């Protein structure tokens, strides 16, 4: 019940903002917001603290209503409630003079409840109400400046391609009831247990499973709705791109761990398909012109880092990295909404620079941001990062082809990071602005990020070194694994991810200030800028055929219609046959008669 | 008691005919909602509040009343969506008495306990469907109606040669279900009958090449949609199915199930999908309609106690939320003028949360979960998988298309550049609002509530496929 009360709090809160909202001044709805994330994240981090809670109630009959509180359940919701909060904080600094402050804050509110419905669930289809929850709430608050033709396609686009994946999240959902009957995710763990039965089919229940996470966590081929989310306020993008939504990609995987660590082929694709989208994001990551996309990809590539993680075999890390990135990208969104309530929202970067002096601790902020990001040494993005990158090598599944690619990301992110910064902050300026307005209310978050970005780091070092997140994490999920390691090598591999991050930086840091960008870094910042020409290729025999399709099988229905009218008019055409055979001459009568009366004689006898 | 429910709206709209005015025909779709309402939150089970009169007898035709956990269901979703259709209104040309009148009939429908009497209800709800079309709206209305009323009547005339094999091949006293039960027809008689009865419940459903009725029939209707949403809850063919077609012929139902399902799910998959192409709300919301029984339908044909549950649930949510799209369709129509989804673009900030009302309803069509929708649908898909998972894949490359369609209209009439501007919420529409949001919220949050009763029918009807 009280843990129940985690998710209603947003809720009994959201409702509050919808039904009333406007009749509140303009700090209040955001203090009311904040307030109960608040005592979302602390009353159930009390519950956490007194060793987790449980929830069961009446639903649809053998598909209970279950909500399950353990140590994998209670990680993400501090992440979420937590960063969340700082974020909702946030944005009662940058939502300033913004009529539908009721409106964002109860989409807030909401956005939340239901992220912590989803993370909470021991039953799918619970769980479900998360998905399609978070995915609608995304879709209100993306398109939320509605009077834009633009933002609201970009919301459209959010609940459509999301409902893609949701489809492969029902029909996984099915399969794993024909099969066991139970759909409650413990119950489901606990039936696991044993020899299985149709591991074919299994396999396709959590392939189809996957599928459902590819949209959510925007990983390739549904990769392509997450740049267009950029719509939305600011601190909107840092929401779905760092504390929530795609989080949740890659926490399907976590607690259905049981089910993937039992799919030698599955979980092969799983970790080829985190790679393929860390490098296809990563690349046309830097391309971007614009800031607000240029991180956008970071996200989409740093989830693949992760999905790559839980794709071979080590969970506990991915959520190492999910928490990280959780901080620091929060951090970079946050930093640059600033930037660009400095700027008014010019939100460009070829017409930016050179703010190193008149932003006073936003230059400090999108540092140590863009550094996490780019695997500095001693930050959390590195040792989250190495730790990836040895649990390829270490684990089952292969991970040697896996690891240099993933170090090859490794360089380009540190590249593109580094491109970021330099093209934001430095080399002279362009535009006008005066002074400060990096407020309280956005920079004090803001600040509390960059200190939790430096130190999510040491929660989880390597072997020798006090690790406390696997110890965690372990017994809530995820317990069966195989893992042989080597002291040394395994720090020579720490080393090695060290130095390549350092080099990467420093590389990144003269060549994206260099001002003379030869032959194919115009053949590089087109494509990537263009996303290496996806979209485009998606509008070629995906959407817009299906577009027409609907005309074409609308004008087709109309002709069946007409058909149908086609059968009236043969009962008319027959009926004035018939009624023609009346001349009105009476020998023709005769005739007829007699040919009748011939007629009817010839039956009977 | 049943019948006084029964009779209640046809009594209240026989005054409202010629007595008027519409505010005590108003409270009387009110008394029917509370009275249904009541009898919802009462019954024990299956048999509930019986009822058996001479009607023809030496015919066998008894009238013959009673509440199974559907038919209450169906009570409690009827009176409610008809009386959001009254307080709204708009239309009120005295018409809401034949609103009532065929609200009535359509209770007598699903409380009919015997064939024949379920006949008579089946073809006598016709009338007002026929006269609420023709003398109180649309262009095209003769065109409409005489495809609406001769597609319905040759699907049904032919039936009564099955209603009547039923009885006589099988050797039964009288018209009584349970009797009717109680002697099965053999292979090749439970056919014919199980086929004359299939023709009439698939056109009326509708199904693939039988649904070519549905647009003609919600263009023509008076702007406002009254007549659609009851032309809606005229939409009995599943329920049909279910309680009559199935378990009176199942060897025959046996041979026809393969196509049935395959019929039904194309019907989701293509009715969302052309959905998208309508110009006006009409048609849009008609195609929809189509969609979402061929789900339903898709539920009850795949046997599976699960999704038979599941599609006779989805019929009675979506009766709310579909009645409730038409007629709000019509309360922007009167304010705009227009139906077309194009024209009288942003109106949200014109208009207060009715943009909330729209897209609340919006997203328990499209199925969101804790919305209406989705327990149905949901269940459905459940069962369909058990019979054949590929057309239960193929019938749900729907929400897809459902999301497209209701996201497109709503963005495109809602959300875009500010238009004229409009009025705000009218005293009777906060009404409509409050009580059906409550509605979609209550059958979402707790389809445990709802559909209890559905479980024994469910399961029962499931194993009668079954040995
Ligand atoms: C059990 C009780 C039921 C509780 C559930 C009720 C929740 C309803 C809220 C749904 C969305 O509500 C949303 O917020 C308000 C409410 O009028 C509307 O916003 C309108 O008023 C706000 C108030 O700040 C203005 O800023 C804004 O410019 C205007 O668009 C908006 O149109 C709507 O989309």
């Amino acid at each position: 019940m009280a843990l129940l009360g985690t998710i209603l709090l947003p809720l009994l809160g959201f409702a509050l903002l919808g039904l009333f909202g406007k009749r509140m001044r303009e700090p209040l709805p955001g203090v009311l917001a904040s307030g109960l994330v608040l005592a979302s994240f602390l009353l159930g981090a009390g519950l956490l603290l007194s060793g987790g809670a449980r929830f069961q109630a009446e639903w649809l009959p053998g598909i209970p209503f279950s909500l399950l509180l353990d140590n994998l359940s209670g990680f993400m919701l501090l992440i979420v409630t937590g960063v969340g909060f700082l974020i909702h904080v946030y944005a009662i600094g940058y939502m300033g003079g913004d009529p539908g402050y009721s409106r964002f804050f109860a989409y807030f509110n909401l956005f939340i409840a239901m992220m912590l419905t989803l993370v909470l669930a021991d039953s799918y289809p619970v769980m479900f109400i998360g998905w399609e929850g978070v995915g609608l709430a995304s879709f209100l608050l993306i398109g939320f400046w509605y009077k834009n033709p633009q933002y609201a396609d970009s919301a459209r686009k959010a609940f459509i391609v999301n409902r893609i994946g949701d489809l492969g999240f029902m029909l996984g959902m099915a399969i794993l009831w024909a099969l066991y009957g139970t759909l409650s995710i413990s119950e489901l763990k606990e039936a696991m247990e044993g020899p299985l039965k149709n591991p074919d089919l299994l396999a396709l229940a959590g392939l189809l499973l996957f599928l459902g996470a590819v949209g959510k966590s925007a990983q390739i081929p549904l990769m392509v709705w997450l740049p267009d989310a950029m719509a939305g306020p600011t601190p909107v993008s840092a929401l779905i791109h760092a504390a929530t939504m795609v989080t949740a990609g890659v926490y399907l995987i976590a607690r259905s761990s049981f089910l993937y660590s039992v799919l030698p082929d599955v979980s092969y694709a799983i970790a080829v398909v985190g790679l393929l989208t860390a490098a296809y994001g990563a690349l046309s990551a830097f391309g971007q012109t614009d800031i607000k996309k240029i991180v956008a990809y970071s996200t989409i590539s740093q989830l693949g880092y992760m999905f790559l993680a839980a794709g071979v075999g080590a969970y506990w890390v991915a959520l190492f990295h999910v928490f990280t990135h959780a901080f620091f990208k929060a951090l970079l969104f946050l930093a640059s909404g600033s930037v660009i309530h400095a700027l008014g929202g010019e939100q460009d970067v070829r017409k930016m620079g050179g703010l190193w002096k008149h932003l006073p601790q936003t230059r400090w902020h999108a540092l140590i941001g863009a550094l996490a990001l780019g695997g500095l040494p001693l930050l959390s993005g590195f040792w989250s990062k190495d730790a990836i990158l040895a649990a390829t090598l270490t684990y089952p599944f292969g991970g040697v082809g896996f690891y240099v690619g993933a170090l090859l990301v490794a360089v380009l992110t540190a590249m593109y990071a580094m491109r970021w910064f330099v093209l934001v902050f430095l080399g002279e300026e362009r535009g006008h602005h005066h002074p400060h307005e990096a407020p309280p209310v956005m920079l004090w978050p803001n600040h509390l990020l960059a200190l939790g970005s430096v130190l999510a780091g040491y929660l989880a070092l390597p072997h020798p070194l006090p690790n406390v997140l696997e110890p965690f994490l372990k017994p809530a999920l995820a317990e069966v694994e195989a893992h042989h390691l080597s002291l040394g090598a395994e720090w020579g591999l720490i080393a090695l991810s060290a130095a390549v991050a350092l080099l990467g930086l420093w590389a990144g840091f003269v060549f994206f200030q260099r001002k003379v960008f030869p032959a194919w870094y115009l053949a590089f910042e087109a494509a990537s800028r263009e996303a290496f020409y996806v979209d485009r290729a998606y509008n070629a025999l995906i959407v817009n055929p299906l577009k027409a399709l609907a005309e074409a099988l609308f004008y087709g229905d109309r002709g069946l219609l007409s058909g149908y009218f086609g059968l009236g008019g043969a009962a008319r055409s027959l009926g004035q046959g018939l009624a023609r055979l009346q001349t009105g001459y009476l020998r023709v009568y005769a005739l007829l008669f007699v040919l009748g009366a011939l007629l009817l004689l010839g039956v009977m006898r | 008691m049943v019948v006084l429910a029964v009779l209640l709206p046809v009594v209240f709209g026989a005054l409202l005919l010629l007595g008027l005015p519409r505010a005590l025909g108003v409270l009387g779709a009110g008394l029917s909602f509370l009275l249904n309402l009541y009898l919802f939150l009462t019954h024990p089970g299956g048999v509930a509040h019986a009822f058996q009169a001479p009607l023809l007898p030496g015919a066998g035709v008894y009238w013959a009343f009673g509440l199974d956990g559907l038919s209450a269901l169906f009570f409690l979703t009827i009176a409610l969506t008809v009386f959001l259709g009254a307080l709204v209104a708009r239309v009120e040309g005295r018409f809401l008495g034949l609103a009532l009148l065929m609200e009535g009939l359509l209770l007598g429908l699903f409380a009919a306990r015997d064939l024949l009497v379920f006949y008579v209800f089946f073809e006598a709800a016709l009338i007002p469907a026929l006269l609420m079309l023709y003398l109180y709206g649309g262009e095209g209305r003769t065109r409409a109606l005489y495809t609406f009323v001769l597609f319905t009547l040759v699907g049904s005339l032919p039936m009564l040669a099955a209603v009547l094999g039923a009885r006589l091949l099988s050797g039964s006293p009288t018209f009584l279900l349970e009797d009717l039960l109680a002697h099965p027809l053999q292979e090749e008689a439970a056919f014919w009958v199980f086929l004359g009865f299939a023709l009439a419940f698939a056109i009326k459903t509708p199904l693939f090449p039988l649904h070519a009725w549905l647009p003609p029939f919600h263009q023509e209707n008076h702007p406002s949609g009254l007549a659609d949403a009851l032309g809606t809850l005229y939409k009995v063919g599943v329920f049909a199915f279910f309680r009559f077609a199935i378990p009176l012929a199942p060897e025959g139902f046996a041979q026809a199930q393969g196509l049935l399902l395959f019929l039904a799910a194309l019907s989701a998959l293509y009715g969302a999908w052309v959905a998208f192409a309508a110009k006006d709300f009409k048609t849009l919301l008609a195609y929809a309609g189509l969609s979402h029984m061929g789900v339903a339908a898709l539920g009850v044909f795949s046997g599976t106690p699960e999704g038979a549950m599941g599609g006779l649930y989805l019929l009675a949510a979506s009766g709310v939320y579909t009645g409730g799209l038409f007629l709000l369709a019509g309360r922007l129509y009167e304010r705009t003028g227009t139906l077309e989804i194009g024209r009288y673009r942003g109106l949200a900030q014109s208009a207060p949360g009715l943009a909330a009302l729209a897209l609340i309803l919006f997203l328990a069509m499209v199925g969101l979960p804790g919305l209406s929708g989705f327990p149905g649908e949901f269940l459905t898909l459940l069962g369909a998988y058990k019979a054949s998972p590929w057309l239960a894949a193929l019938a749900f490359l729907s929400v897809i298309a459902s999301a497209a369609y209701a996201l497109t209209a709503f963005q495109k009439t809602f959300w875009e550049e500010g238009g004229s501007g409009v009025k705000d919420l009218a005293g009777a529409e906060w009404g409509f609002a409050l009580l059906s949001v409550l509605a979609l919220l209550l059958m979402g949050v707790f389809p445990g509530y709802f559909a209890r009763g559905l479980h024994p029918l469910a399961e029962a009807f499931a194993k009668l496929l079954g040995g």
